[PDB]
Formats: structure tokens, C-alpha cells, sequence
RNA sequence: UAUAGGGGCGAAAGACUAAUCGAACCAUCUAGUAGCUGGUUCCCUCCGAAGUUUCCCUCAGGAUAGCUGGCGCUCUCGCCCACGCAGUUUUAUCCGGUAAAGCGAAUGAUUAGAGGUCUUGGGGCCGAAACGAUCUCAACCUAUUCUCAAACUUUAAAUGGGUAAGAAGCCCGGCUCGCUGGCGUGGAGCCGGGGUGGAAUGCGAGUGCCUAGUGGGCCACUUUUGGUAAGCAGAACUGGC
RNA sequence: AAAUGGAUGGCGCUGGAGCGUCGGGCCCAUACCCGGCCGUCGCCGGCCUACGCCGCGACGAGUAGGAGGGCCGCUGCGGU
RNA sequence: CUGUUUAAUUAAAACAAAGCAUCGCGAAGGCCCGCGGCGGGUGUUGACGCGAUGUGAUUUCUGCCCAGUGCUCUGAAUGUCAAAGUGAAGAAAUUCAAUGAAGCGCGGGUAAACGGCGGGAGUAACUAUGACUCUCUUAAGGUAGCCAAAUGCCUCGUCAU
RNA sequence: GGGGAGUUUGACUGGGGCGGUACACCUGUCAAACGGUAACGCAGGUGUCCUAAGGCGAGCUCAGGGAGGACAGAAACCUCCCGUGGAGCAGAAGGGCAAAAGCUCGCUUGAUCUUGAUUUUCAGUACGAAUACAGACCGUGAAAGCGGGGCCUCACGAUCCUUCUGACCUUUUGGGUUUUAAGCAGGAGGUGUCAGAAAAGUUACCACAGGGAUAACUGGCUUGUGGCGGCCAAGCGUUCAUAGCGACGUCGCUUUUUGAUCCUUCGAUGUCGGCUCUUCCUAUCAUUGUGAAGCAGAAUUCGCCAAGCGUUGGAUUGUUC
RNA sequence: GUUUCCGUAGUGUAGUGGUUAUCACGUUCGCCUAACACGCGAAAGGUCCCCGGUUCGAAACCGGGCGGAAACACCA
RNA sequence: GUUCGUUAAAGA
RNA sequence: GCGGACUUAGCUCAGUUGGGAGAGCGCCAGACUGAAGAUCUGGAGGUCCUGUGUUCGAUCCACAGAGUUCGCACCA
RNA sequence: GUCUACGGCCAUACCACCCUGAACGCGCCCGAUCUCGUCUGAUCUCGGAAGCUAAGCAGGGUCGGGCCUGGUUAGUACUUGGAUGGGAGACCGCCUGGGAAUACCGGGUGCUGUAGGCU
């Protein structure tokens, strides 16, 4: 396990696991939601993002211990199935490692100097959200120092911001209570359907 | 005893020594590549063209210097 | 590859298409009292050794496999050579093949 | 070492964009070809036969030579060492008129007709194309409403 | 006294053979050849590079092209308008597939929830058993949603490349054709005539011969390849050494 | 936290001689403008060594290399 | 063992040595020199001799393989095999055919000639180690002896002194 | 027939050798929206295959899925419907193709002979490949037209010599006939180091001309690796995170190890270890002064100011260790 | 570390010139034998290392991993 | 004029 | 490239002055035997390397080709 | 206001469903003896004309799916040229110019040439 010094802001062109790598091994993260995974929208009224400040490269691992430690902070905070966490971000770019030593100069110069896939990093843009949280409205407090205790883990600097939006849908909280009642937004588990005006009459027909 | 193998650095400059020069006149332009069917045609159109050109134009410049 | 026994190829001799027997072009035994070969014989007469130099590093595998093609017309006679692409295995003029055929291995 | 054979950087330039793969239409056909026309190339995918080469796409020629069902066209192609006019053969499927010609004849016919009206009418109508000229001291209009003050807004993330 | 140089002698070390021996000494061929080190002799004036393409048993070299110098020749101006050119802009006309963006759009990956009942696979109930009825789960489908792709793309920049901006260009009339063909139809060539004030800016242009040196490069902003990174190795434009 | 004793150049500097924003002056390079002189080049003047004599204007750096001039120099030869 | 050796970096575990053996040769011969001769050394010599070799006193020993590379012997029994010769075609150059000396191959011998000597799995009343047995394989499968040696990477192997 | 003689031991290369062909030709990317544009860059290929898998004409539509129909089941055959390339086009990919360039059927060798032009790498040279033509003989189709190989992008080769094919060809030397030989034009035999010499190894007995264009010492950049610190804290510490520690992540320092490059040194900088000897640093082993402990005392542990002074004798190994 | 070769029932293997589960042993059942070993007739035991691509059809042809076996790792 | 191996301590 | 040899049963061999299949080791089923070995009887298994031509009829006649081996010679 | 034959523009003109169609015209349709080719007059050919607009076809509609066009996104992401601008770097800000796309919303859904016939 190289350190992750030499593994940092981005230098090369994205390569991630396609045809043309076939060696990458798997990646350290594997789940992604860890709160209550079947709440529904109007459980979970606010929430809380990590917005990156640095274009950088974030790693599987360190993806892992984060959402790791975020994970026992929400459940010694507000207990199992008080929160809804999502990893906003995805690894596919794979880093490459040029191995030495296998205390001699008698195996290879820089004669292939190309990298075997040691591990799978995450390439983030400036303004990016690394992570989202909802929850209740007296858990303000505890997002808040939920995502300060994974930022000391994360690389960088970062910073944090409590959302305008009802959770993870894209549409304002203060809309949202005066206008999912009368016309438009239906619940669809988790997520929120917007359905125009621009549909067949039998829908119309089939609500109200 | 590796050395640089392949550029294009200081190519434009050398270029543009001289003024790169556009070959920008051929007047009546070169004949050879033309279909032969029409080269054909062509030669003994030009060579029929020196036959018989002669009376029936000197009867239109006479009309036309009686005209105009 | 497979060419057929008969082809109505343009000999020059009559000017017409006309059918062509075709056989494979033998090599040719090599004749005595050619100029290069009584060169050769003079400049290797004597104590010089190996004079002009002999070829070792052979690479390519296959032959241009080339027809004579004899015009079936008689006392024409007009023979005259037709080069195929480069192949390893060369049928004479038999053994068609067709498409409905069980394979029965 | 980039293994320069014929096509090697032409995997979208030889290309049907979108809504387009099929057979040709045949207006590209049913056009006028004749010597002295300024033409462009551009490269088809579909009848592989006479495409010019991948350096020739986009260019822009004259037409030297027309023959049964392709034309014959000079392109002044640049090299390191200088410009060259080169005689290529080309389909019909792969060429198109230039515009730019047309317009410039439709200029001469006008200012033919300009002259033929100032011979006419002895009227100096300044036939040259001048370019943008500044613009001369006009007058504005505010009548009804004031002036509308802008400020810029604060940050809001 | 005998063994004299690819010879001699050697209880063998390739040791000795006149201070030289894994081939003695002297002279001649011979001033052997070297793509390889070093050097190359007075002044002033003018012009002034390159470490690049391709080829070679080619990689310390050479040939060719490019860069350069010299020698000229053909013209143009000096007495309302000239011939022409440009590492430039503008006016029109085409060309591209990168940046970006998207994948509730084809391909490849990838996250989570919801609804539906076609289907088989695993549990449970009514119970001899029964797609006789039903709870649960998997797969599938539907509408969503998370994140991407140098070898993905509907769309699509900036930058950039070509062409035209006239007398070599238009219009009219007529001959020739063995090309073509309903047609004096079409197309090319030839002949005669009419009017030159047809974007901006700058500049006086075209062309022939001979030849040296060069063929080890480096650095800097910006775009990048490999590498953890390098005063590392390798590319693009421009500038400098 | 690093091996000789040393580095905003040192000396020193705290109401600055530090930091960030700036105002008015001041100093110079072979850079720029004017002027004197040399040379090269372009155009040109005169029936005064015509290979000489003047006139105007613009520029002069440079290794490898290439030209022109030398009333620079050494040795010898024929005229003088 | 005594002796000799790299004069001018080695004195030895190197060379030589007696012993053990092997091969060629009966003189128109073996091993060699010579540009040349039936010229010379061995040879003023004759198998207890000459010439070329491996090992290196004494004692006890000389395991097994001719598959390969060598060496040697044999039969024109038989393939291949060059000049010269024979026959045929023709005007001849030329062509063709059989005839086939050495050598190679076919057959035999030789290792005190060059040389070579195996990797698998299951098995005995605790566990292990494992004579025995099945199987692939070679030409033969390291025998008598000896050892981390001047020969063993791991290795400063383990035990005892 | 190495007893003796002459000659050779390819090139690229983050030193050479070994490994590999990046040595000849292709596909996509690198490639920065004309084109060109590098590395022992990435991912994949080629030295073949086809008398049809060529050319023409006609007919049909593919892969997949749904619903059915005895034996028939997940897959045997037939029918109805949906079916934009999701199949197939000889092979590695890219482009292109639906009354088609795909499948089936019927004839045919245009995969024929000949002279020029152009494109491609390019020096605007060649080879190879390709394009539009032109002249003969043709094939198919009713005709239009299409075809001088493969839907396109690669699948291949100079001088000299040999062989074969053609003219009712030229010369065979003072003149005729015949054989032979030479020539003319185009097909083949091959230069894979693929624009082409015919080629094994060692030198620690080595020699010469050169190179720091080019390695082995140090020194220089970097710190992958080694060593030494810090950050948030799930946990260890009987309870108790931070007395002492600290998993998962993460930020740094050093050149006391090792690695990477070749910047200097090849007309020489004497290359390990030990002895002896001087100076310096602190990341402090002890001593002086201190703070904190799960510090009762004793003995320890963790930090601070701190390099002033000490930091052994020996059996082993050349040893550093 | 580099280059080749191998992976098939409990064991060692044969076998692709694409289309069986093949051989001897190991186990079980039955026979003869007073009873064993031996002998005989059968039966059972396969993911042909794993995952993908090519094809009507793969263990086979190819690619990526895994677990092994050989050769080299030299000059200072 | 071929081959047949094993059969515990004893058997009071 | 020239000359010459061998291609047969599951395995190893025989077979022209051609009328076309044999021997041994293997296999099966019996007999013999207290049981095995030997022995005896009766069957199974040859596509005789492939194609063409002569013949009324080719493993044995001739030609061409495909695997293995032995010499010989080398201007592409 | 239309249709038929040949078309040019190639989805403003395709796909799913529901209505309308007076007169020509297009068709479905009625049968194999000759030309014709199939297992089958299903397909292709041959001489029609008893019905029908049920279907093909021509129109209209779907708060239709797609397509095109226009706002928003957005002077935002990007980008030519510049600085002794900031920052340890990562990048970011300014001068001068150019300036894209999806979700969101609104509008359309055929235009025509030649030749011929019906109100
Ligand atoms: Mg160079
Ligand atoms: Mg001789
Ligand atoms: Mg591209
Ligand atoms: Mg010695
Ligand atoms: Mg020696
Ligand atoms: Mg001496
Ligand atoms: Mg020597
Ligand atoms: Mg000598
Ligand atoms: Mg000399
Ligand atoms: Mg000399
Ligand atoms: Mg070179
Ligand atoms: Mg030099
Ligand atoms: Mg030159
Ligand atoms: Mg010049
Ligand atoms: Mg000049
Ligand atoms: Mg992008
Ligand atoms: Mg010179
Ligand atoms: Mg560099
Ligand atoms: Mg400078
Ligand atoms: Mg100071
Ligand atoms: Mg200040
Ligand atoms: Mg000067
Ligand atoms: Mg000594
Ligand atoms: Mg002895
Ligand atoms: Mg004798
Ligand atoms: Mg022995
Ligand atoms: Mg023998
Ligand atoms: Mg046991
Ligand atoms: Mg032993
Ligand atoms: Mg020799
Ligand atoms: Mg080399
Ligand atoms: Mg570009
Ligand atoms: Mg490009
Ligand atoms: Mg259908
Ligand atoms: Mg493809
Ligand atoms: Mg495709
Ligand atoms: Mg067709
Ligand atoms: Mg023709
Ligand atoms: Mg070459
Ligand atoms: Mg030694
Ligand atoms: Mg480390
Ligand atoms: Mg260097
Ligand atoms: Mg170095
Ligand atoms: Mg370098
Ligand atoms: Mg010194
Ligand atoms: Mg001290
Ligand atoms: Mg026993
Ligand atoms: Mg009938
Ligand atoms: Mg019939
Ligand atoms: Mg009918
Ligand atoms: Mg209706
Ligand atoms: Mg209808
Ligand atoms: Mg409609
Ligand atoms: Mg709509
Ligand atoms: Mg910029
Ligand atoms: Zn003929």
C-alpha cells in the first residue's frame, strides 16, 4: 500500500476499468446508502452535502474509512435508521504502479515503463459533492459534525453546506410543502416523480 | 546512446525564410491528364478550325464592318 | 487455391477470347553453355573458392503460383503465363465444393 | 512510425453524422459540373470507390477534367516544403458546389447594373465594397422611463 | 657445437628466444588505412544558419531535401489611374469532432428506492393433493434516481485550414469538331467587337545557375505521453540560448 | 530535526528600511529623439584619376560558413 | 616422497616422477621433418623396441550403459557416388542410358575412448520414517565408498566437543 | 582434412548482455476539431484465405423476442406478429451496407491484353497498393449500366544470373543454310536486417583509436523504498479514547539504506573493511535542571531546555551488518 | 523479476486433426475359496483450475487471473 | 513329462 | 532439386514371372484342471496410404501425390 | 379543395390508437386456357369488373411518443492573446475578444415540379 503523497491532483487522462484493462482489481467500496435505505421523502426533511473545494483525486479507501466513520457517528448520534447517507461519489479512474526491487540494480531499468492497476481512485471536480445526508429537522447539529469528523479524513480542504433543496431531489424545500399537496409531485419510494403537463389525459384521469 | 529521435520545432520559422511561394500563374493552363476522347475531338477541332475558319469569318467581318 | 482445367482467356495470336488449357508451370531444368553459367564456370575455375555469393537466410515460405495457359484452338498453339496471389496449398482442376452438403466428419 | 498507410485518422471524418445512413440522394448526382467551377470535397463513407484521400477533406479546387461518372480536380495542397497544385480524380459523390463564387458573380451582375444606371443616369453610386464603417452620431430615446438601475447581486452558494 | 620466427626450445609457467615474446630484431612495401583525438598561420567590410524529412549493416558517418552565401538576368516607378505579393484583417462560402456537455439517448460500466404481476427457483398457511386460493423471495418489465468513459456519443465551442474579392473578368455575334446527339442539342476550341473607378492596410516583383556549413541540441508560458517525482525520458505552437 | 561558520547580498531595520493598496518626484542601458564622424546599401548629379568627384535618405551585432576590398606584409621574376 | 616451474609480483594443492594401463607398427611399416629426390630423425634401432596417450607411490577397489559423437572390422550383399571408358540419337557441338573405386548409410565390436547415471503417489497394532507393491520413462538409471570437504544457494544446516 | 590460411560475429536499446522487435506493413487512441507530429506508449493484428468468398441479374430479409402447434423437454420442424442494422459481410479493429455491399439461385471468368495520367510514403524517387480514363476481345442483364479481383483501409521485393512465353523479330563479326548463343517486351525463382553482404563463439594473455554521446565510486534533482514525526479517533488500556497506545484513512521531514536519471569525471578523482586521529548535528543512551503517569518508596515509561562531557574489553566473520 | 511448460473422478495420465468422459489403481456390491490375499463380472466417483470472447457447437482456439514446474538473473 | 501363497496363543 | 527404400488385423511381419488374404502376440465362448500356465476347438477384427490408367480381374503393373528415412549437388 | 405516374427536399412528412372519404383514380377482389414461376395462382405473370371503402391509401384528432425550431440553462461551463496577479501547491481571480449542451417551458408537424382526370 503506497502512500497517498504519490497518488494525487489529477496528471492523467481518465482510464478507467473497460476492454482495455483487465487487471484492475476490486474496489474497496462496494455499498453506498448505509441509513434507512427504504425511507421514504417526507421522513427526512433536510440535508446536509460536502461540497470539494481542491480539483483532486479521492480514494476508494479513504472513501471507505469516511463513510466508515460517518456511519458510527450518525448511529451513536441519532441511532439505526435515523439518517439516510449517500456517497455521491463513484472511483473509476485507475492508478497505475511501477513496481522496483523484485535490494539490487539487476532486474530492469526503465525499460517498460508501464503500470500495472494497483487501485481504483475518483477524480473530483471543484464544486463537486463528495457526500449527502438527510435527516430530521433537530439533526441539524449532527450532520454537520458527522461530515466536520470526515473532513479531518479526507484530503484537501473542503467545505460543507445544508442544502436548500428537500433532500436529495432537485426541487426547494419551500416549494416543496406547498406544492407536492395540490398538483404535481407524486412520492416514488425514496425519489420524487415531476410530471409535466405535456402527457397523455389518461394519467390526469387516473390521478385526482 | 539514446538521442531524439523525431520534431517539428523550428520547421515554420526555416519556412518562412523564403515566403512559401504559391505556384499563382499559369495562364492557359497545362492540357496533359484530359480524358483522350476529348483530346480527341480537340486536335482535329483545333487543326479543321486552321482549315476552314477562313471565308466564312472574313464574310461576317465584312457584314459586321457594313453593320457597325 | 482451385483454378479449373478450361479457361476462354484473351490470347494475343487471334485477338478473340478462346479457350486455354491451363497447367502448372514446372521450373525448368536449368541449361548448360548459358552466359551466366560459362561465367560462372570461368570465374570459378581456378583457386578463388566461392566466388559470387550464395543465398542463406531464407524467409519466405510459399511460391506465386503461376498457369500456363495453351490456347485449345488448332495451329494456333499460343501459350502465355497468368500469376495467382501467393498460396500455400494448390489444386490442380478438381474437387468443387458446395453450399447444401451435410459435413459429416 | 504513426504507420501512414491510407485512412488511418478517419473514424468519424468519413462518417454519416445522424439520421443519415442509407442510400445517397441523387440531386449530389443531378448537378453541373464544367471546367473552371470552384469546388469543395467532402468525403463520403458510402461508395467506397473514389474518395480523394484523408488530407484532401475540406479542401477546395478547380476543375480541370470531367469524364463518365467522376471529375478531375486541382488542389493546392500544403507540404513542408511548399504549396503544390495537384491533379487528383475524384467521384461526384464526394463533391459539392462552393457558394462563395456564386455570390461573388451575383456581386458583378450587380455592380454591372449599377454601372449600366450611373452611365445611364449620371449618378456616382460608390460600387466598391467598403467594410463596417463607424457608426455616426445618432440619437437616443428614454421617453416615459427612467434609466433602470442595475447592481450586482451577492454571493449565494 | 646443434636446433632461427608461425619457426626453435620448453620436468609445461603460452614461460625463454640478447633489458622486447599470446609470435624476436632490422630494412622495404609505407607518408599503409582510420566514419576516430589534437592542430590548421594577416586585417577590414557585408550577408549569415542547423542539429530537421526520407534512405543506407544506418545510430560518432554519409546521400537527398530544407536553412545560407555568391554570381546574375527579366521587368516596374520617378510627369480620374497602374502589373503583382503578403506568417494580416474583413466580407461570403465550405471543412473538422478537441474543450465542454450527456448517457430518464445507441455501446460499455455503475448506485439505490418504488410500482406491476408474466415466469421458474427457495420458505409458510387453508389440506389426502390440486396455476383451488393466498403470504414471502428471486428474475423480468415500467417510470425514476447516483456516478463516469484516451480507444463512447445526440449536440457542440474558442482556436484553426481551404477558396473568391475581376481586364487571365462579363456580354453579344459567328465558324470548326472524326466528342455527344430528336433538334443549329449540349460541350470544348477558334475569330471579331464593347465598356477596367470593382474590400482594408503595407510592400517595388518574378526567375536561372554554383556551393560551403548543418545532419549530438537545450530551456520557458500554454496543451500533453510514461513515471511517485526529478535539473528524468519523449511530443505540438511560439520565443530565446 | 543535520551535520564547517553564514546568509532578504551583507550591515541593520519595528511611528518601518516588514506587510497590502496607491500619489508626486528622483536614478540609468549600447533602449528612444536631436546632432557630429566612419562605413554599407538604394536613388541620383556633372563632358572632373569617370575605377575620380559630389548630393540625399535608411541602416550597421553575430560562431559554422560564403563573398568584396586592402596605397597590409614576406620571397623571387620582367618592365619602370 | 627427492626434483622442476612463471629471470623482473606467485615456488604451490601447479609440472615432472616410478607404478598402473591403452593404442599403432614385422621395415615396400608406425609417428614425424622437408619446396624438391624412394631425401632424412627415430635407426650403430626390431615388440623386454619405437611412437602417442589417461591416471599418478603402497593397501583395498576398477559398479552399470555403444542411445549420441568418435575409432575399428567385414561382405562390389545392397542404395547413393566424380573423372575416365562403353552404347544410342544427330551433320556435329551436345543430350540420354546402363556400367558404380574411395567415402556416407546398412551389420558387428569397443567406455583404464569422449561421456552419462531420474523425477511420482499409496503402504507396519501412537505419530513419524518407511524395506514391500502399482505406473510413466531411458541406452543405463550413482554400485562399493565419501561429505556441508578446496565440492552445500538456502546455510552461521542439526547434534556433540 | 581447424594440421594450417583468410574472413565475419547485424541494428534499436534510459550502459552493454539477456528479454523483445517498437527493423517491413495495418486498425483506434495518444494527437491539442485541416493535415503532419515521439518513446522498448497503450489495446489488437499480418507474411494467409477464396474458381468463389470475383462480375452481372433476379428473389428474399437478418440477430433476437412474444404467441401457438404430437412425440418435442431450455435448444429438432412449421406458421402469425414485433423486429434501423442490435446479425452477416474469410480472418485484428475502424468506417459503410436492408426490395443492400447480407442469404439463396442462373450464367460466366474483366483475377484478360496494351499505352499514358494521378493519389498514397515521399526527396514529390522507386516498390507495393489504389483511382479516373483510353484502345481491343468479352461476361451478365430486357436494357440502363456494372466488372479489368476480393465493399474500403495491409497482406508484399531492386541490379546481376536462371527459367518460361511472343514476333513466320534483330545480331551471331568475309558471304549463305541449320543447331546453339546474345538481345528486345512481360511472368516467375529472392534478398523478413523486408529500398536488398554470403557469415559462429571466447579472450581474466589481450592490443589500438576514441567516449563521461556510455555504465561501475562519490557528489547533484526526486523520495518509490527505508527511517523519523503529526493530524480525526473505532478500539486496547479491569470502568474510562488521548498515563501509555492507537486500527481505517491522511499530511509531512531526512538523505544514516536502497531505487530512478546521466549533469561532471574515460589524455585515471587509487574502489571494501579495520587501525589511528580532529570537528560537527540531535531524531537524548546516561549525567544537570524539569513537567506527566495506571508515579506509595525503589525501579521504569512519556515529553522540554540541552550536544558541555562520556558512550567499553573481548570469542567469532575480510567484513559493513 | 523475465521467458517457456502444466492444471482432467480419490491418484498419475491418454485424448481434439473443436462434436467420448478413456486407461490402470483407490472404494463398494456379488461369485469361488472352511476364511483371507489373489482372480473374475460390474457399479459409483468429473465444474477436464475459474471467468469471458470466437463458432450451430469449447476443457480444447484466444485473453485475463490463480496454483505449480523448468532456464536466466552476467560485467564492474 | 509346470505353479498353489497366508492361515495367531494353545488346545487343556 | 536427383536417385532409392518402408506404408497391411489392436500390434509386429509374409504375399507378383498377379485370380486376391496368412502366421504369431492380443480378444471372445467352450473343453481340460482341485484351480491357474501350457494345450485343443470355433468365431470376431485388414479402410492392404490416396487417386488415375492397362487388364475380364491391381496389395503385388505403370504414373502422380501424401507421412518417415539414406546418400548426393548448391551464382536466384 | 383533391387524386394518379415519375420525382426533388428525407421523419415539420415515422410509430400506436380512434373517426371521415361524395366523383374520377388507387386498391381488396373473380379464376388459371395460353406467357410465367412456385409444395401451394400465397408471391410474380395472364383476360376481366359481381361487390366494397372493412383494409391499403388520402385527410382530421390524441393536454400522444419521437422530429424540427424558439426561450431558460447562460454571458455559465469552456477558450485566442497578457501580466514582476493571488496561492507552498491544487488551481483561482482580473484586461481583451469569441462563446456550447441536458433536464424546464412554449410552437409547428408537410412544401413543391412535370404530365394527366375528377367536384
Ligand atoms: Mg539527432
Ligand atoms: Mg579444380
Ligand atoms: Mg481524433
Ligand atoms: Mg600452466
Ligand atoms: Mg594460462
Ligand atoms: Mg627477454
Ligand atoms: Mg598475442
Ligand atoms: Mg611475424
Ligand atoms: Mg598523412
Ligand atoms: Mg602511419
Ligand atoms: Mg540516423
Ligand atoms: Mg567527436
Ligand atoms: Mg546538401
Ligand atoms: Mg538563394
Ligand atoms: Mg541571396
Ligand atoms: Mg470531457
Ligand atoms: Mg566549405
Ligand atoms: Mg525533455
Ligand atoms: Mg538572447
Ligand atoms: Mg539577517
Ligand atoms: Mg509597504
Ligand atoms: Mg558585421
Ligand atoms: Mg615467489
Ligand atoms: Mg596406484
Ligand atoms: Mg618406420
Ligand atoms: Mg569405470
Ligand atoms: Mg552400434
Ligand atoms: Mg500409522
Ligand atoms: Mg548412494
Ligand atoms: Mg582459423
Ligand atoms: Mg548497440
Ligand atoms: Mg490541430
Ligand atoms: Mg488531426
Ligand atoms: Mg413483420
Ligand atoms: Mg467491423
Ligand atoms: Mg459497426
Ligand atoms: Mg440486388
Ligand atoms: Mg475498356
Ligand atoms: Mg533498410
Ligand atoms: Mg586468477
Ligand atoms: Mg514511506
Ligand atoms: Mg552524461
Ligand atoms: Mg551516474
Ligand atoms: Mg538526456
Ligand atoms: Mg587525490
Ligand atoms: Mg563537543
Ligand atoms: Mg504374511
Ligand atoms: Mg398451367
Ligand atoms: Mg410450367
Ligand atoms: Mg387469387
Ligand atoms: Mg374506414
Ligand atoms: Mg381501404
Ligand atoms: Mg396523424
Ligand atoms: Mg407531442
Ligand atoms: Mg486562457
Ligand atoms: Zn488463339
Amino acid at each position: 500500500r503506497r502512500p497517498a503523497r504519490c497518488y494525487r491532483y489529477c496528471k492523467n487522462k481518465p482510464y478507467p476499468k473497460s476492454r482495455f484493462c483487465r487487471g484492475v482489481p476490486d474496489a474497496k467500496i462496494r455499498i453506498f446508502d448505509l441509513g434507512r435505505k427504504k425511507a421514504k421523502v417526507d421522513e427526512f426533511p433536510l440535508c446536509g452535502h460536502m461540497v470539494s473545494d481542491e480539483y483532486e483525486q479521492l480514494s476508494s479507501e479513504a472513501l471507505e474509512a469516511a463513510r466508515i466513520c460517518a456511519n458510527k457517528y450518525m448511529v451513536k448520534s441519532c441511532g439505526k435508521d435515523g439518517f439516510h447517507i449517500r456517497v455521491r461519489l463513484h472511483p473509476f479512474h485507475v492508478i497505475r504502479i511501477n513496481k522496483m526491487l523484485s535490494a539490487d540494480r539487476l532486474q530492469t531499468g526503465m525499460r517498460g515503463a508501464f503500470g500495472k492497476p494497483q487501485g481504483t481512485v475518483a477524480r473530483v471536480h471543484i464544486g463537486q459533492v463528495i457526500m449527502s445526508i438527510r435527516t430530521k429537522l433537530q439533526n441539524k447539529e449532527h450532520v454537520i459534525e458527522a461530515l466536520r469528523r470526515a473532513k479531518f479524513k479526507f484530503p484537501g480542504r473542503q467545505k460543507i453546506h445544508i442544502s436548500k433543496k428537500w433532500g436529495f431531489t432537485k426541487f426547494n424545500a419551500d416549494e416543496f410543502e406547498d406544492m407536492v399537496a395540490e398538483k404535481r409531485l407524486i412520492p416514488d419510494g425514496c425519489g420524487v416523480k415531476y410530471i409535466p403537463n405535456r402527457g397523455p389525459l389518461d394519467k390526469w384521469r387516473a390521478l385526482h | 546512446a539514446k538521442s531524439k529521435n523525431h520534431t517539428t520545432h523550428n520547421q515554420s520559422r526555416k519556412w518562412h525564410r523564403n515566403g512559401i511561394k504559391k505556384p499563382r500563374s499559369q495562364r492557359y493552363e497545362s492540357l496533359k491528364g484530359v480524358d483522350p476522347k476529348f483530346l480527341r475531338n480537340m486536335r482535329f477541332a483545333k487543326k479543321h478550325n486552321k482549315k476552314g475558319l477562313k471565308k466564312m469569318q472574313a464574310n461576317n467581318a465584312k457584314a459586321m464592318s457594313a453593320r457597325a | 487455391v482451385n483454378v479449373p482445367k478450361t479457361r476462354r482467356t484473351f490470347c494475343k495470336k487471334c485477338g478473340k477470347h478462346q479457350p486455354h488449357k491451363v497447367t502448372q508451370y514446372k521450373k525448368g531444368k536449368d541449361s548448360l553453355y548459358a552466359q551466366g553459367k560459362r561465367r560462372y564456370d570461368r570465374k570459378q575455375s581456378g583457386y578463388g573458392g566461392q566466388t559470387k555469393p550464395i543465398f542463406r537466410k531464407k524467409a519466405k515460405t510459399t511460391k506465386k503460383i503461376v498457369l500456363r495457359l495453351e490456347c485449345v484452338e488448332p495451329n494456333c498453339r499460343s501459350k502465355r503465363m497468368l500469376a495467382i496471389k501467393r498460396c500455400k496449398h494448390f489444386e490442380l482442376g478438381g474437387d468443387k465444393k458446395r453450399k447444401g452438403q451435410v459435413i459429416q466428419f | 512510425t504513426n504507420t501512414k498507410g491510407k485512412r488511418r485518422g478517419t473514424r468519424y471524418m468519413f462518417s454519416r453524422p445522424f439520421r443519415k445512413h442509407g442510400v445517397v440522394p441523387l440531386a449530389t448526382y443531378m448537378r453541373i459540373y464544367k471546367k473552371g467551377d470552384i469546388v469543395d470535397i467532402k468525403g463520403m463513407g458510402t461508395v467506397q470507390k473514389g474518395m480523394p484521400h484523408k488530407c484532401y477533406h475540406g479542401k477546395t479546387g478547380r476543375v480541370y477534367n470531367v469524364t463518365q461518372h467522376a471529375v478531375g480536380i486541382v488542389v493546392n495542397k500544403q507540404v513542408k516544403g511548399k504549396i503544390l497544385a495537384k491533379r487528383i480524380n475524384v467521384r461526384i459523390e464526394h463533391i459539392k458546389h462552393s457558394k462563395s463564387r456564386d455570390s461573388f458573380l451575383k456581386r458583378v451582375k450587380e455592380n454591372d447594373q449599377k454601372k449600366k444606371e450611373a452611365k445611364e443616369k449620371g449618378t456616382w453610386v460608390q460600387l466598391k465594397r467598403q467594410p463596417a464603417p463607424p457608426r455616426e452620431a445618432h440619437f437616443v430615446r428614454t421617453n416615459g422611463k427612467e434609466p433602470e438601475l442595475l447592481e450586482p447581486i451577492p454571493y449565494e452558494f
